[PDB]
RNA sequence: GCUUGUGCUGUCUUCGUCCA
């Protein structure tokens, strides 16, 4: 449901007829895994089978596609892929079992589960250790650099909690070296960096004295205000909302030649989204954005005067654990937009012979079914084309030696 | 002319080299190979 | 080529009668004999 | 048979990648020569250098 | 005139939809302003649009999905622009009775025959 | 099933030219007033470097090709076989000079 | 991993402001309020919002596994519903002044009884002691 | 073929559990086949059409083989695995640990 | 025998058995199987019946 | 009259052993 709904156009004129041809995505159907034999035969399937035969113990998924077809002048279950079952899970054939049927089915009562079965190989997923995200972390760069502290930010959407953009504010000049201590600020999709006070006055609060309402939450400090003083002497040029945004959009790395209000219109959108998106999507909504800014200023200000410690950087507090669900998360959000792709295409290439689409051969089970196979059978968490510069490890053959071994590697990071 | 045993149901059949490899009675597609006859010795020790 | 080789035979003599071995090699009269339960091969000579 | 030199251009350009990544695959500052498994081509050169190299 | 990069075998096909477009935006408010558009077998994977204007260019492959995504134009120079229509292996004249030629493949594979 | 018309150059296919005629060529060929003989001789199906020409009067493609007092359409850079040495008496008795488009002529 | 939603709920019921009506010259005493990294919002009696978000996650109305934390020192309260986070329970010690078993655990003979037993007297396991805020 | 023993086979290709085993013996009998030389000048019964792609036991063990599994994999050719079980003693030379 | 006439062959002594373990667990299983199905289609008719059925079946030993 | 056959992949990844 994150992208349920794909749409193909053609203002046909061959008399306009404008038509919109989309497809959504309604609910997903999980079965009980089932082994299909040469014969043409199905049966359900047990881990001991798997492991004896060396198959995958894996369950089919389904999806529900509803096509419309608008027009203007002026749908069942289709099977998706097959997702590894891990054993002893609420979706594992042992989950019922009691202790007779399961010595019955030749599986040891003691084995506990938390693996996976594929081609007859147990496959244990080790968890991931990672910085949280959505948490201000300020560092201090070291002696050879014109910067001397940064505070930088990565965001995460809370719904599927995934990675969208990292802001640093970096702090340049050094003691008693470069003049002036100007606060510059690293914006996404923006090629050279940005002084606080220009972003601050596009942002929509243009006079100096609320700037530093935002920034400062205590008048009698006046060093933080001397160190303030640079950034508001160089930002003195920019004077009008309007005008920061363009100076923002000229810099936005896109197309050469674009219009100026074209250009302001890019920068309000670089501006809405994509600055500090954990925050807020919607427009309007900026004030929040703003006190935000002020609070990264803050604490960027605070450890450059000495009065606090730089982020203890090893702190466990800090750190995130993925565990099988995170990454399979993130695994099977790659598969389903590269199914979506090549969904997409053919569809395009269809709607040259203008036929109706059965939409059961649009959809190939194999990419999903052949990614997740690869990406556990190796450890690679990627793409098999990708497997260069990809993460590798992060799954591996089940320790069995003795008992406390296959227990250890179980609970292991 | 070689005995086999299946996996599930425990029974007794044989293979010519041209049936598929299945149970005769309960169909399950796993089969083991029956012991030799050769005579077998230990020195118990 | 000797008519014993890869046969099923019983020492009668020395150390290790009545064991039960397989011949592997012969060549002239020390047939390399391997043990059933014992994970070795032993030569002997062929009157044991 | 036809020359526009622009086809020309792309072909010796084409031409001089390969006899120079048949050489050297670890040219800085321009993608390598890749397999079709992905995987980048072994060059004259990357058999000579490191641990596992010829010399050593 | 500019060359723009395609999808190979698709070049003939994009000539076609730019006629196509030519035709149908003919007699409109906005009528695509260019002139010619042709294609070479053997210069694989290049189009090449006589016009005057690149947003004209850009017009005509709008809609296209043979183009890539890059804007893969280049100027053609004018001296080149005898040598994109000059002819090749058009001298030769069609087969000649009596000649002895060999057989590609069949029973009869290599021999000679009149 | 396309064939290039090999007075004129234009590429259409041969059920239109036996149907419809070539729609230039007609005032000298009568191609639509003619049988698949005239078809045959005068469009081959064998041919090189497709092209499509929006404006005849401005493009120098056209006037490179001598197609810009044409019908704008599919026209072939070369074209495969000669016009026929009858076919070529007649237009020099309308007083039109042919000009083979084969490549072996220049 | 939680919703959020309920959290800014029961927060912005227990008098929490939000930050357009947030004045830093006036607010010079308030504690600012963090909601997964994502500042929502200022309080100026955060001790009893505190004690009611703990008393809410010791009976159950807040998931168990929610972070609850008091920067007095720099003026925060942060709260946590990530995913990813680990933690570890620990027994729960009457810190109340008010109340007389002040310094003393609140798990006592009886809940280890019922325990043992596996039922409470009108399944009683490790879950039933979470949710009674004798653990954490 | 291998320079190991083939008499331990059985008709089907595969050895029978309780049989000794030594290194290098063969255990899994498998041909693949090959299109015939010109043998066909006349061989009677001994012109190669296969080449062996047999299974030998690893050369530094030896045991007894303990069960002997026959069944079909997914696509559906026959799948074959065999266990072998020995006995390991202490001897000079053995790592223990406390 | 082909593949066809030994899967009715099967098909008919599973017929003709009466009870066996192998076979009673997976049917346990099919039914468990069916029984999650009808709760998650909020089925409170049929998921009554298979827990009849599985009432029946079991109480093992 | 009947004679004994003569050998082995590559590339990555992971987990380990003894020093350090
Ligand atoms: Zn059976
Ligand atoms: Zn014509």
């Amino acid at each position: 449901w994150e992208e349920p709904r794909l749409i193909l156009d053609q203002p046909a004129q061959h008399d306009n007829i404008n038509k919109r041809y989309e497809i959504r995505f309604g609910k997903i159907y999980l079965s009980r895994p089932t082994m299909t034999e040469a014969d043409g035969t199905t049966h359900a399937m047990f881990p001991q089978e798997a492991r004896l035969r060396n198959l995958t113990y894996s369950s089919p998924v389904y999806l529900d596609m509803e096509k419309s077809m608008f027009t203007s002048i002026d749908g069942n279950k289709v099977h998706i892929g097959k997702v590894p079952i891990m054993l002893r899970s609420k979706f594992c054939s042992l989950r019922t079992l009691d202790e007779v049927d399961l010595y019955k089915m030749k599986e040891c009562p003691y084995d506990m589960g938390g693996y996976f079965v594929i081609n007859g190989s147990e496959k244990v997923l080790i968890a991931q250790e990672r910085s949280a995200a959505n948490i201000v972390q300020v560092f201090k760069k070291a002696a050879p650099s014109p910067i001397s502290h940064v505070a930088e930010i990565r965001s995460a959407l809370e719904k599927g909690s995934r990675l969208i953009s990292t802001m640093q504010i970096k702090l340049y000049g050094r003691e008693d070296k470069g003049t002036g201590r100007t606060i510059k600020a690293t914006l996404p999709y923006v090629k050279q960096d940005i002084p606080i006070v220009i972003v601050f006055r596009a942002l929509g609060v243009v006079p100096d004295g609320e700037i530093l309402q935002h920034i400062c939450y205590d008048e009698n400090d006046w060093q933080m205000l001397e160190m303030l003083k640079p950034c508001i002497e160089e930002g003195f040029v920019i004077q009008d909302k309007e005008v920061a945004l363009d100076f923002i959009g000229r810099r936005g790395s896109a197309a050469l030649g674009i219009r100026r209000e074209k250009r302001i219109q890019y920068a309000k959108d670089i501006l809405q989204k994509e600055l500090l998106p954990h925050i807020t999507q919607e427009e309007g909504f900026e004030t929040r954005k703003t006190f935000f800014l002020g609070y990264m200023v803050n604490r960027l200000l605070l450890c450059a005067l000495e009065r606090k410690d730089q982020d203890d950087r090893d702190h466990f507090g800090k750190k995130r654990l993925d565990l099988a669900g995170p990454l399979l998360a993130n695994l099977f959000r790659i598969l389903f937009r590269k199914l979506t792709r090549e969904i997409y295409r053919y569809m395009q290439r269809c709607i040259e012979t203008d036929r109706d689409f059965n939409l059961n051969l649009a959809v190939k089970s194999t990419t999903i079914t052949s990614g997740l196979k690869y990406s556990l059978a190796t450890g690679n968490w990627g793409e098999q084309k990708k497997a260069m510069s990809s993460r590798a490890g992060v799954s591996q053959v089940l320790n069995r030696y003795t008992y406390s071994s296959t227990l250890s590697h179980l609970r292991r990071t | 002319g070689v005995k086999y045993t299946c996996g599930a149901c425990a029974h007794n059949f044989s293979l010519n080299k041209s049936d598929p490899v299945r149970c005769k009675e309960c169909g399950h597609r796993v089969i083991y190979k029956a012991r030799t006859k050769r005579m077998i010795q230990f020195d118990a020790r | 080529r000797d008519p014993t080789l890869n046969k099923t035979v019983k020492i009668r003599q020395g150390g290790y009668k009545g064991k039960i071995g397989i011949v592997k090699e012969a060549n002239g009269d020390r047939f390399r004999v391997e043990l059933h339960n014992p994970n070795k091969t032993i030569p002997i000579p062929c009157s044991f | 048979d036809g020359s526009p030199q622009h086809i020309i251009n792309e072909v010796e350009q084409l031409l001089q990648f390969h006899v120079a990544t048949y050489m050297d695959n670890d040219i800085a500052g321009q993608p390598q020569a890749l397999q079709k498994s992905g995987r980048p081509v072994k060059a004259i050169r990357a058999r000579l250098k490191g641990k596992e190299g010829r010399l050593r | 005139i500019w060359g723009v990069k395609v999808r190979l075998g698709k070049e003939k096909d994009v000539v076609r939809q730019i006629l196509k477009k030519k035709l149908a935006r003919e007699g409109t408010k906005n009528p695509l302003e260019i002139y010619s558009a042709f294609q070479r077998d053997s210069f694989k994977g290049h189009v090449y649009i006589e016009a005057r204007k690149a947003e004209a260019i850009n017009d005509a492959l709008k809609g296209n999905v043979n183009v890539f995504s890059n804007n893969s134009k280049f100027l053609v120079g004018i001296v080149e622009y005898k040598d994109l229509l000059r002819p090749v292996k058009s001298s030769d004249v069609k087969l000649t009775r009596g000649s002895y030629v060999r057989v590609k493949n069949g029973k009869f594979k290599g021999d000679l025959a009149q | 099933r396309e064939r290039a018309c090999m007075l004129c150059g234009i590429v259409l296919p041969g059920r239109v030219f036996m149907q419809n005629g070539c729609p230039n060529c007609d005032s000298v060929l009568n191609l639509r007033d003619s049988d698949q003989a005239t078809v045959n001789e005068c469009t081959s199906s064998s041919f090189e470097g497709l092209v499509a020409v929006g404006d005849n009067e401005h493009s120098w493609v056209a006037k490179w090709l001598r197609v810009d007092r044409f019908q704008p359409g599919l026209y072939a850079v070369r074209v495969d076989g000669r016009l026929p040495s009858d076919i070529v008496a007649a237009l020099e008795q309308y007083g039109v000079y042919y000009r083979p488009r084969d490549g072996s002529v220049i | 991993g939680s919703p959020s939603e309920p959290i800014i709920n029961f927060l912005e019921e227990w008098g929490m402001e939000p930050l357009e009506d947030y004045d830093p010259a006036q607010h010079t005493k308030s504690t600012r309020i963090f909601v997964n990294g994502v500042w929502t919002g200022i309080h100026r009696d955060p001790s009893m919002l505190v004690s009611t978000m703990r008393d809410l996650r010791r009976s159950g109305a807040i998931s168990p596994e929610v972070s609850i934390i008091r920067d007095i020192r720099e003026r925060e309260f942060k709260i946590f519903t990530d995913v990813g986070r680990v933690y570890r329970p620990l027994f729960i010690v009457e810190d109340d002044e008010s109340k007389d078993n002040k310094g003393e655990l609140r798990i006592t003979k009886e809940h280890i009884r019922k325990i043992q037993q596996g039922y409470d007297d009108d399944v009683y396991g490790w879950s039933s002691l979470v949710t009674s805020g004798v653990i954490e | 073929l291998k320079h190991g023993t083939y008499e331990k086979l059985d008709e089907d290709g595969l050895i029978a559990p309780g049989v000794r085993v030594s290194g290098d013996d063969i255990i899994i009998g498998k041909t693949t086949p090959i299109p015939p030389d010109t043998e066909e000048l006349g061989q009677r019964t001994k012109y190669h059409t296969k080449r062996d792609a047999s299974t030998p036991l690893r050369s530094t063990e030896n045991g007894i083989v303990d069960q002997v599994l026959l069944t079909t994999n997914q696509e559906g050719l026959k799948f074959v695995k065999v266990r072998m079980r020995t006995t390991k003693v202490p001897q000079i030379g053995d790592k223990f640990a406390s | 025998l082909s593949n066809d006439e030994v899967n009715s062959i099967v098909k008919m002594k599973q017929s003709l058995s009466s009870n066996t373990g192998f076979n009673t667990v997976l049917k346990k299983a099919q039914l468990q199987e069916e029984l999650e199905e009808a709760r998650d289609a909020h089925d409170h008719e049929r998921v009554a019946r298979i827990e009849a059925e599985l009432k029946s079946i079991g109480a093992e030993s």
